[PDB]
């Protein structure tokens, strides 16, 4: 959760009220790309 | 950056004496010296280039030397017509800083 | 808060001396301020040019000054210029805005204005909210400069000549710099926010100034530091919780311990079904 | 055959944006050196701004953004505007190429005078 | 008759741990890079004790400590700038035990300033500024004590983006034989918002009597050094820091730093690794293509 | 500091002789009365301008005019593009038959290389040196 | 180390050298990303 991949902040609120919903969703969407990487990778390794 | 003050500010004469003009630069140029008559009131008018050979329309009387940082102007025989300013500068380096001038009038 | 002695002030200063104007323990809707649309230019790219009234920040800075106009669009992340150089410089993570308004033809003076003077070449970046006060003098000849001009060599100190002349691309513009630091200390100046109590043993979300979470708000019974603004626990969680107007300690523990799951026979046997809620003492009931 | 007719000025308020127009015949606009000069009556020259071939302005540090330069090839001429006009900038104006190392600018256009005035 | 006495120096042992930021933590142990004071490191001791009036001028590019393990307090102020002159605006602070004030502007301070004071003025007049700040008042504990030296005070002066925090702590300690020793934490005191780097500075010395009409007892201070590193802090069950360790002292406290632990076992461990610096730098070009 | 170690599959090498000063005028987007007419870098020019002074060789007791500049041309310059053609320019309706005057000029004019120039106007050689990638 | 991951080159000495280090310092990242999922897939197939 603290590592921001890159994120401009880790807040979740405050990614939506600054930028556009144009960009803060796509955003938002590489960052929970990012931490969909972090699951894969902890799945992976937890499972063998 | 390069700034070209005439050696000569004022000088007056009269009718048919020698008028000797100066122009130095802060350093050396070359090729980039013309003689030129403003004259009050007209158009401006270039006269002598290269200050070694004389243009048509120009006296004879009007002579130009040197090879280097300074060339010197020399008139024989000054003419009402010669009533003018001379202006040489240095149009290499921008930006174009004015020099002293030679405002040479008759009496 | 002074809203029009920021934004509307009747003369700005220049990039040499650039007038910083600041705004802290006030109330501020700049909803109804940005409303208007009263400047040539206001570009944000990263941050909120808007909900400064919902995620606000607790200093405000406003810095005025006169540049080029050109170099105003130029003021982005990765971008450089002469005054992004020598004059005016940010940061990496720059956490603000610009605005530019033209004024070509009221900063001019008829005996010439030398009232904006810059910055030549410098031979470095600038560190971080300084301005270049130093005499060093810039060299790019061989022969020492000795201070003054000389051969490639000029003073540092040069004179806008702002003429209302300038075309529309080229014109001088009068620039505020909005700043502020965010992530550092709780923010005291949002927008038009009204505030209610809270409930122990009842699990809410709540939100103290950006500080967002949910679970349930408890008592709190360890000692802390009169400083403490807020706490954590050994999970890297914000487990307690100051009330900003009346000063008392609570805790926090999140809330619905648990999921769902659904416990069904075959339907060719029943259809009767049953649920069960995992992990969390049951609240619907 | 060759021509070089200048336009523009009056005697306008301060504060109102004009246009100078250099009309020229004979020659390429698009590749040759070009100057404006602006000349105070009964005083000597006074140097402004230089255009090159290709779409390259440059002025004095006085009058960095002074101009903004169009052309038109129909009748190979130049239209050169200026927003809000200048005080002291009563003056004529005068549009010139110059040869450069071949014999530098013998003859000069027409030039007009341009008050601005209040 | 300015004579500088002999620049005495001390080891400062595990002086210098306090609070990274305002959040406060508890029964953690945790990392942060900040500029600090590494662990056994240099520390200019300065005296005034028995013509020798020293002047100590000191830089504040990366920060420094000011220690007072004194009694009388002669010591009361700081004097910030680049040239203390016309050409730029001089920052003073000065504390009389009851409160603080910071002034920056065009002070015609003398050639040889003291706070020298009377009828029991480092300026004439102040003009030509745009700052001006008075502290709230605070209580400073002015009971006298006697005997041997029995108070603390700590300050530092954080540079964080141009704003320049100042950190204290003043406790009452019992020297024993002139070598510190203890442990404690430094609590923030005060910001301040302004956005002017300022080169170095100045530490006031005073003269209290109750040219030749000022007199002035003996006093001592000593200055840190702020470096870039990086600790760690362990928390107690109230939360205070009772450990702090330096990431790159020994090769013990880069294993703690590494492992997050404090009670290091057996074994054979990985801290970092090394690499022989690049000396030189290898061009080539065919002999005489 | 990189250039030592950085492949590129050609360098364009460019000799010859000017006036002192106006080598630093040889910039990559720079424009001036040598960037219409004899040689203009490339907008994304990546390389190097070297110049060393030989006023000692390249300079006569009467006059070193043995270099020559070129004023006119039928177009302006593109990024690397090099005319050298002879034929005289005809500005006007006068033919010109091989000889100067007035519309009618050999586009090439020798410079003044003396002992007599200063420093910044000494006869300089001067080589760019244009990398190209892919 | 010499696979491009979809990157400009493989080096990844040049790019620091090529754009402005405020984002080339993240078109390096880039190359970490790619080179970090090089060494994820390198490391479950390794433990695997």
């Amino acid at each position: 959760l603290s590592s921001n991949f890159g994120a401009i902040s880790s807040v979740l609120n405050d990614i939506l009220s600054r930028l556009d919903p144009p960009e803060a969703e796509v955003q938002i969407d590489r960052l929970i790309t990012g931490r969909l990487q972090s699951l894969q990778t902890y799945v992976t390794q937890q499972l063998i | 950056d390069i700034v070209m003050t005439q050696s000569p500010s004022s000088l007056s004469a009269s009718v048919g004496d020698r008028v000797t003009i100066t122009c130095q630069a802060s350093q050396d140029i070359n090729n980039y010296l013309n003689w030129y008559q403003q004259k009050p009131g007209k158009a401006p008018k270039l006269l002598i280039y290269d200050a070694s050979n004389l243009e048509t329309g120009v006296p004879s009387r009007f002579s130009g030397s040197g090879s280097g940082t300074d060339f010197t102007f020399t008139i024989s025989s000054l003419q009402p017509e010669d009533i003018a300013t001379y202006y040489c500068q240095q149009f290499d380096n921008l930006p174009w800083t004015f020099g002293q001038g030679t405002k040479v009038e008759i009496r | 808060c002074p809203f029009g002695e920021v934004f509307n002030a009747t003369r700005f200063a220049s990039v040499y001396a650039w007038n910083r104007k600041r705004i802290s323990n006030c109330v501020a809707d700049y909803s109804v301020l940005y409303n208007s649309a009263s400047f040539s230019t206001f570009k944000c790219y990263g941050v909120s040019p808007t909900k400064l009234n919902d995620l606000c920040f607790t200093n405000v800075y406003a810095d005025s000054f006169v540049i080029r106009g050109d170099e105003v669009r130029q003021i982005a992340p990765g971008q450089t210029g002469k005054i992004a150089d020598y004059n005016y410089k940010l940061p990496d993570d720059f956490t603000g805005c610009v605005i530019a308004w033209n004024s070509n033809n009221l900063d001019s003076k008829v005996g010439g204005n030398y009232n904006y003077r810059y910055r030549l070449f410098r031979k470095s970046n600038l560190k971080p909210f300084e301005r270049d006060i130093s005499t060093e003098i810039y060299q790019a000849g061989s022969k020492p400069c000795n201070g003054v001009e000389g051969f490639n060599c000029y003073f540092p100190l040069q004179s806008y000549g702002f003429q209302p002349t300038n075309g529309v691309g080229y014109q001088p513009y009068r620039v505020v710099v909005l700043s502020f630091e965010l992530l550092h200390a709780p923010a005291t100046v949002c927008g038009p926010k009204k505030s209610t109590n809270l409930v122990k043993n009842k699990c809410v979300n709540f939100n103290f100034n950006g500080l967002t979470g949910t679970g349930v708000l408890t008592e709190s019974n360890k000692k802390f530091l009169p400083f403490q603004q807020f706490g954590r626990d050994i999970a890297d969680t914000t487990d307690a919780v100051r009330d900003p107007q009346t000063l008392e300690i609570l805790d926090i523990t999140p809330c619905s311990f648990g999921g769902v799951s659904v416990i069904t026979p075959g339907t060719n046997t029943s259809n009767q079904v049953a649920v069960l809620y995992q992990g969390v003492n049951c609240t619907e009931v | 055959e060759v021509q070089l007719l200048e336009s523009g000025g009056g005697l306008v308020q301060p504060g109102g944006s004009l246009r100078l127009s250099c009309a020229a015949s004979g020659v390429t606009v698009t590749s040759n050196y070009m100057s404006w000069v602006r000349q105070a009556p009964g005083k000597g020259l006074e140097w402004v701004s230089v255009i090159y071939s290709g779409g390259s302005t440059y002025y004095a540090d006085s009058v960095k953004g002074r101009f903004t330069i169009s052309r038109h090839n129909s009748k190979n001429t130049l239209y050169l505007q200026m927003n809000s006009l200048r005080a002291e900038d009563t003056a004529v104006y005068y549009c010139a190429r110059d040869l450069r190392e071949a014999g530098g600018m013998d003859v000069w256009g027409q030039g007009t005078t341009v008050t601005v005035s209040s | 008759t300015r004579t500088q006495l002999p620049p005495a120096y001390t080891n400062s042992f595990t002086r210098g741990v306090y609070y990274p930021d305002k959040v406060f933590r508890s029964s953690v142990l945790h990392s942060t890079q900040d500029l600090f004071l590494p662990f056994f490191s240099n520390v200019t001791w300065f005296h005034a004790i028995h013509k020798r009036f020293d002047n100590p001028v000191l830089p504040f590019n990366d920060g420094v400590y000011f220690a007072s393990t004194e009694k009388s307090n002669i010591i009361r102020g700081w004097i910030f700038g680049t040239t203390l002159d016309s050409k730029t605006q001089s920052l003073l602070i000065v504390n009389n035990a009851t409160n603080v004030v910071i002034k920056v502007c065009e002070f015609q301070f003398c050639n040889d300033p003291f706070l020298d004071v009377y009828y029991h003025g480092v300026y004439s007049s102040a003009n030509n500024c745009t700052f001006e700040y008075v502290s709230q008042p605070f209580l400073m504990d002015l009971e006298g004590k006697q005997g041997n030296f029995k108070n603390l005070r700590e300050f530092v002066f954080k540079n964080i983006d141009g704003y320049f925090k100042i950190y204290s702590k003043h406790t009452p300690i019992n020297l024993v034989r002139d070598l510190p020793q203890g442990f404690s934490a430094l609590e923030p005191l005060v910001d301040l918002p302004i956005g002017i780097n300022i080169t170095r500075f100045q530490t006031l010395l005073a003269l209290h009597r109750s040219s030749s009409g000022w007199t002035a007892g003996a006093a001592a201070y000593y200055v840190g050094y702020l470096q870039p590193r990086t600790f760690l802090l362990k928390y107690n069950e109230n939360g205070t820091i009772t450990d702090a360790v330096d990431c790159a002292l020994d090769p013990l406290s880069e294993t703690k730093c590494t492992l997050k632990s404090f009670t290091v076992e057996k074994g054979i461990y990985q801290t970092s690794n090394f690499r022989v610096q690049p000396t030189e730098s290898i061009v080539r070009f065919p002999n005489i293509l």
